[PDB]
């Protein structure tokens, strides 16, 4: 019986307090969208936890029993209230057939109209109850709402519980280990909550660790194909190995001539080995004594020797003494096993050892030598072996015989492997194969490699393994694992719609309204053949979109399509144009951060200071790099605001020209800041110290004041020496002789561009204040700062690989011994964090450096004076700049020049009047279809052609393009009229 | 150089991928990998934002008319040919002169045939409208204009090279020929890309061998 | 790379998009003005000077 | 750790030091005192009915009682003169608690 579960089955995770933050946990919860079981006194399965709702009228439910049996065989629970006192227990009580009451004690706890939710849970002994009763009009299914069930007192029982049932209309469900995100108030409670296992628009919210995600991709998991079934190859060796011959055996040999046997062709059942109790000690090293039966090796050495007691230790790599030195030791790097009995009763003068040898023997060496002792033939110098204290007659004097099974993992063909079973070998198909040892997931198909009779496989330069021969039937096949990639989710913006699209990455669709592109399969948008200008990037210049409404995918358009009309004699000359401004932003500064090694690591140690001493000047080298960094940003603060020696004011009168600069002068009502500063300080906003910057905000918004108006008021004579005070509209004529256009159409346009800059920085005003993307690089400056502390924080709060991450915690529980490799460890995470944390922070300062060398030369070349680089001071001609202080930024006011309105005209490259060819001082040749005219480059200022203009020069039959003219000369009228 | 190749690299599947218990013993590390993972991938989309940033900047695509008359100069080796993609002859021969465990090569969202596009929409202004079709709108001169305008704007008068309009047409069409003959014998032109994909190459298979390294 | 990507983007849009007069700035010599073509990862200029 | 300009020297390496501000070592305000909180002295043991117990029983009637939410008080055990020997072996005696 299905039903919708809206956010129903949450319960708090801890008892800590949150206050209007999310926090995100994992733990066995109730998926949403999770169909729970309706009834109307079934077992029903506890595999990991189940959530239960119940919708009780009169009381009819009065317990549970909880446990894995519950028949009165281990401890089940028991919960009753005979409506005067609750009686409550896991107490093994005289239970009925079927337990209830009449209408080994371990916990002594012997004290519709209303929905009572409930989760009965167990977790480290400690019974977690959960309820909550609320009110509601319905009879139907669960209601719409979120509630989240409150651990109202913890129970020490300490009981499996995998079967329930219920003592008598109630809701059961099932917990599992998925991810959660959980929403806390300001109050402190929780009002909604995420599962990231739902949906990819859940598991987006979840990986952004919020509830409104914004529009675009984002990579959120990794999409893996499972391996469908299992391979098992192996080859048909199924002679069984006389490792009796080994175990069982009567007899073995001394140390001194330890008999190697070397084992082929076998098959190595170590289950009755392993778990026969004849193996005193069974430490292995280069295998595990648990995962031996499924191991194959190619080949193997089987050792036997005698050794004495205390001498056990010593069988191991990397060891010395009598035997480990003068007559039998192991490698260094041995792998394999070794085998010890308690053969006090197993296993007398027939066991040698030497004494005296030149020096050691190299491992798995056979030295068998009776004479040349060392220094005291027949002489003192006498046989240098001498047997073993042993006899039938006579614990660490007692005999202990050793077995050592030499694994020798070398690539070969296989002649030993476990008792293992083969399974019929499918292609195409990633499954679990294990060939000969070898697992891994992956598609077997016909190989075309030759591989030679001697060489057994194959590997690729990433050491892996990429052709196997099978070994029953003698075939080449590869390995290749099919496919594998991030997922990424299109999500057109949870402000607007919840429908989603998902794109895998470089995967066909055979494998996974289905759409197949360049990028992969993509599953969830429709295609489309069109073309539209997009804002979410998919791959290959595929594009998604929400229009009328759904998700569109489509190519992208490369931009307005406009064939422009390039002839031979074609020409056209703007004739009006707008004062456009961009709002280019540029991060200049970061917050000074500075770190101490003891502080920030484990603050308040003196063992931390002492075990940190020992590793050398990393904290001097840190704290110079943090402090250097620190005093780069004053120093780019220096260097992009403080170019002006001398501060000046602006005069009492603020006859601009007609130009409306209250948005840009400082207002003194507060912070001396202009009206747009204000915006932009209201639209922006351990060890770890916060260094106040040389010029904190007051000091900053005072110099920025100081520059802007220097500006306004002198044009560039400021910043090229004394300041010389020009008048606005002479300096607007300037600006515009530096783009190539006079001043005559300058005071001509003089109101109508004055009341364009006017209007222009009214728009500015509207779109600081509405759209916050411009500030978007500053947004994402202070975020990259704020999260690299917050995870510097946060790796505090993690272990490392240690036991916790709580240094406090760590010294008052463990012992000074191992409490040094803990905090070793300890410091070893916590520095490398802080390395990667402060080597990212000089990454961020030489980009930040970059940018404020960028707009310190944009500043000092287009403030202190005027840019004539093209796009440099923003899109076309550019006039001039007005800064604005910004939080660890600096905004621009790029005033440019913008052509709006064209018009076709006839050229020619030249003009020709009496012979002699023609041409324009500063300007274009251009005209209208019956008279000729000449004119600027940038703006339709037609004008009579005067010597003035023009020049005579050449002749005119060389010159291509060229055409018959009549030019005017402004000292001919005055000689001939 | 202007791009590197999109190495994308997951954390956990080039370090111990496919390893349920590895997975959980490195979420004991904290965010390393996670950072990592942010950190590299906030160097792809960085890749990509500078590859707009040099290539994307204009907002539309011009196209030449179907008449070359470029004032005698030859462009067929520097405009695309439609008779193959849609790249120039200088184009395709630096194109022929120049050639899975987790590190996974994300496609640039700009692939080969879009950035030959781009190319072409700006050359192409270029060539048309000399700088209006960046400045405003697209302006359309004469390219003896253009030059004249150019000359004009180092000191020199226009008035030579109209007279010598032939042999500068020539020399430019020599230069374009000399061009062709040096970027198809001597290769050693592309050797700052060549060593700026051999360090990336060879960036990637140092981690590939150390997965190889104990 | 990207240090070197801003100065081709700078070079680009001051040399293509319009005419460098920095000398030494878009190759030896007083600078006419420069064509892009594509390349793989990279871009090359044609400075006419 | 004689004067500040000594410890600047001491930190520089140097014995000359050049004009400029250092940062030498971390001044901290370290803690005058300590406070242990910790709850109730509530939910107690029925102690009484073991260490004060008036009756209890004989060695092959050995019965365990198995009391929870307990609050070891062994001050009054370890100073008792009512009972005549403490004879503790498996923790020490003092540290019982
Ligand atoms: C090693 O030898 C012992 C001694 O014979 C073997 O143990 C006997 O085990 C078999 C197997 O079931 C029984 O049928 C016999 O009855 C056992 N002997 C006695 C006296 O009860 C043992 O199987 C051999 N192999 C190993 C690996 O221990
Ligand atoms: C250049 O364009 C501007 C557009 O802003 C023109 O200004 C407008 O003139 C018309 C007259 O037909 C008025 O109706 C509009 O209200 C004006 N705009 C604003 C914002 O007030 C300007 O006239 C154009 N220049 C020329 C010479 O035509
Ligand atoms: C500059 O523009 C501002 C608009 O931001 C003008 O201020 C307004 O002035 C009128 C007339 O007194 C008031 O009714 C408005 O309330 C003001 N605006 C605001 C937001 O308060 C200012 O007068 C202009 N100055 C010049 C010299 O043109
Ligand atoms: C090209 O420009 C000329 C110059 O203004 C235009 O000639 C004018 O036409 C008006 C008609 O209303 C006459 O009153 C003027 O005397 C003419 N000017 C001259 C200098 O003759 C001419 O009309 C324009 N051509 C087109 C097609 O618009
Ligand atoms: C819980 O299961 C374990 C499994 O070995 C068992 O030993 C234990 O006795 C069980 N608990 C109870 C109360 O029986
Ligand atoms: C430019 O091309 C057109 C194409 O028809 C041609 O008529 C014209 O003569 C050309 N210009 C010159 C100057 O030859
Ligand atoms: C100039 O002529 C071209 C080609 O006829 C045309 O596309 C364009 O719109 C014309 N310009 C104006 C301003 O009408
Ligand atoms: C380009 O050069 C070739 C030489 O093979 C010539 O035939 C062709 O006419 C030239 N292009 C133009 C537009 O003149
Ligand atoms: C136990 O009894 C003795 C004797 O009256 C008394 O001193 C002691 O305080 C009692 N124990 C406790 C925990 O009060």
């Amino acid at each position: 019986a299905y039903t919708n579960s809206f956010t129903r089955g949450v319960y708090y995770p801890d008892k800590v307090f949150r206050s209007s933050v999310l926090h995100s946990t994992q733990d066995l919860f109730l998926p949403f969208f999770s169909n729970v079981t309706w009834f109307h006194n079934p077992v029903l399965p506890f595999n990991d936890g189940v959530y239960f709702a119940s919708t009780e009228k009169s009381n009819i439910i009065r317990g549970w029993i909880f446990g894995t049996t519950l028949d009165s065989k281990t401890q089940s629970l028991l919960i009753v209230n005979n409506a005067t006192n609750v009686v409550i227990k896991v107490c093994e009580f005289q239970f009925c057939n079927d337990p209830f009451l009449g209408v080994n004690c371990t916990f002594e706890y012997v004290s519709f109209k209303n929905l009572r939710e409930f989760v009965f849970k167990n977790i480290d002994g400690y019974f977690k109850i959960y309820s909550k009763h609320t009110p509601i009009n319905l009879v139907r299914d669960l209601p719409q709402g979120f509630s989240a069930l409150e651990p109202l007192v913890d129970l020490p029982i300490g009981i499996n519980i995998t079967r329930f049932q219920t003592l008598l209309a109630y809701y059961v469900g099932y917990l599992q280990p998925r991810t959660f995100l959980l929403k806390y108030n300001e109050n402190g409670t929780i009002t909604d909550a995420v599962d990231c296992a739902l949906d990819p628009l859940s598991e987006t919210k979840c990986t952004l660790k919020s509830f409104t995600v914004e529009k675009g991709i984002y990579q959120t998991s990794n999409f893996r194909v499972q391996p469908t079934e299992s391979i098992v190859r192996f080859p048909n060796i199924t002679n069984l190995c006389p490792f009796g011959e080994v175990f069982n055996a009567t007899r073995f040999a001394s140390v001194y001539a330890w008999n190697r046997k070397r084992i082929s062709n076998c098959v190595a059942d170590y289950s009755v080995l392993y778990n026969s109790a004849s193996f005193s000690t069974f430490k292995c090293y280069g295998v595990s004594p648990t995962k031996l039966n499924d191991l194959c090796f190619t080949n193997v050495y089987a050792d036997s020797f005698v050794i004495r007691g205390d001498e056990v230790r010593q069988i191991a790599p990397g060891q010395t003494g009598k035997i480990a030195d003068y007559n039998y030791k192991l490698p260094d790097d041995f792998t394999g096993c070794v085998i010890a009995w308690n053969s006090n009763n197993l296993d007398n003068y027939n066991y040698l050892y030497r004494l005296f040898r030149k020096s050691n023997l190299k491992p798995f060496e056979r030295d068998i030598s009776t004479e040349i002792y060392q220094a005291g033939e027949g002489f003192n110098c006498y046989f240098p072996l001498q047997s073993y204290g042993f006899q039938p007659t006579n614990v660490g004097y007692q005999p202990y015989r050793v077995v050592v099974l030499s694994f020798e993992l070398l690539h070969a063909p296989a002649t030993v492997c476990g008792p293992k079973k083969s399974t019929n070998l499918v292609k195409n198909k990633c499954v679990n194969f294990n060939f000969n040892g070898l697992t891994g997931t992956g598609v077997l198909t016909e190989s075309n490699k030759k591989f030679l009779p001697f060489q057994q496989f194959g590997r690729d330069i990433a050491d892996t393994t990429d052709a196997v021969r099978d070994p029953q039937t003698l075939e080449i096949l590869d390995i290749t694992p099919c496919s594998f990639g991030g997922v990424s989710v299109i999500t057109p913006g949870t402000n607007t719609s919840n429908e989603v699209a998902v794109l895998y990455q470089d995967v066909n669709c055979t494998e996974v309204n289905v759409f197949q592109t360049r990028a992969g399969c993509l599953i969830g948008a429709e295609h489309v053949n069109n073309s539209y200008e997009c804002d979410i990037p998919i791959g290959a210049g595929i594009c998604a979109s929400y229009q009328t409404q759904s998700i569109i995918a489509y190519t992208m358009s490369l931009g307005a399509e406009n064939s422009v009309a390039y002839s031979n004699n074609s020409i056209a000359i703007p004739t009006n144009f707008t004062i456009s401004v961009t709002t280019e932003i540029l991060p200049v500064s970061m917050t000074k951060t500075s770190v101490d090694c003891t502080m920030y690591i484990c603050g308040d140690s003196t063992e931390c200071s002492n075990l940190l001493l020992q590793y050398g000047s990393f904290c001097t080298q840190l704290n110079r790099a943090l402090t250097g960094i620190a005093v780069e940003q004053d120093k780019n603060t220096q260097e992009v605001f403080a170019q002006v020696k001398q501060i000046y004011k602006t005069p009492p009168i603020k006859d601009f020209g007609g130009f409306n600069f209250s948005q840009i002068l400082p207002d003194p009502s507060k912070s001396k800041r202009s009206f747009i500063e204000d915006l932009l300080f209201n639209k922006v906003t351990n060890g770890l110290t916060v260094l106040p910057p040389l010029l904190t905000d007051e000091m900053i918004a005072q110099y920025t004041s100081a520059l802007l108006a220097g500006t306004i008021t002198s044009g560039w004579t400021f910043g090229a020496g004394a300041a010389l005070q020009i008048p606005f509209a002479m300096q607007m004529a300037y600006r515009f002789n530096g783009i190539g256009v006079t001043q005559n159409v300058l005071y001509e346009n003089q109101k109508l561009i004055a009341n364009q800059f006017n209007s222009a920085i009214g728009k500015i005003q509207d779109s600081l204040s509405s759209t916050a993307s411009a500030l978007g690089k500053l947004q994402d400056v202070v975020n990259q700062n704020a999260q690299a502390l917050n995870t510097l924080v946060k790796q505090l709060s993690s272990n490392f690989g240690a036991i916790s991450s709580v240094l406090n915690d760590i010294l008052s529980r463990l012992d000074p011994p191992e409490a040094e490799v803990q905090i070793d460890r300890l410091i070893t995470g916590r520095l490398q964090s802080l390395q990667t944390y402060v080597t990212q922070q000089l990454i961020r300062a030489a980009e930040i450096r970059a940018s404020a060398n960028l707009a310190a030369t944009k500043m000092s070349e287009c403030v202190l004076g005027q840019s004539k680089r093209v796009d440099f001071c923003g899109k076309g001609y550019h006039l001039m700049s007005f800064p604005q202080s910004a939080p660890h930024g600096v905004v621009f006011l790029h005033v440019t020049y913008v052509p709006a309105q064209e018009k076709n005209f006839t050229t020619a490259p030249a003009i020709c009047h009496d012979g002699k060819a023609h041409f324009p001082r500063e300007g274009v040749f251009v005209s209208n279809g019956t008279h000729w005219f000449v004119t600027q480059r940038n703006f339709y200022e037609p004008q009579i052609i005067t010597t003035d203009n023009t020049f005579v020069s050449g002749n005119c039959d060389v010159v291509i393009g060229i055409v018959n003219n009549t030019v005017y000369d402004p000292l001919q009228p005055e000689l001939d009229s | 150089p202007v791009s590197m190749t999109k190495t994308s690299v997951d954390c956990t599947m080039y370090i111990c991928g496919d390893s349920t218990e590895c997975s959980n013993l490195l979420l004991q590390y904290g965010s390393f990998c996670t950072q990592l993972n942010r950190a590299l991938t906030g160097i792809a989309v960085e890749q990509d934002k500078n590859t707009q940033e040099v290539f994307a900047q204009v907002k539309q695509i011009y196209k030449t008319p179907p008449i070359k008359d470029f004032g005698g100069f030859n462009f067929s080796q520097i405009l695309p040919d439609p008779s193959k993609s849609k790249r120039s002859f200088i184009e395709d021969l630096l194109f022929n002169k120049v050639t899975f465990n987790g590190l996974t090569v994300l496609p640039p969202l700009l692939t080969d045939e879009m950035i030959a596009q781009y190319t072409s929409a700006l050359l192409a202004g270029t060539i048309t409208s000399g700088w209006t079709f960046g400045a405003g709108a697209a302006l359309q001169i004469p390219f003896a204009m253009q030059m004249a305008y150019r000359f004009n704007g180092i000191g020199v008068t226009q008035n030579v090279l109209y007279e010598n309009q032939k042999l500068i047409a020539n020399q430019f069409n020599s230069a374009i020929g000399k061009i062709q003959d040096s970027l198809s014998s001597t290769a050693s032109a592309l050797g700052k890309l060549q060593d700026v994909v051999n360090q990336n190459a060879q960036a990637l298979n140092t981690l590939v061998k150390q997965l190889s390294s104990n």
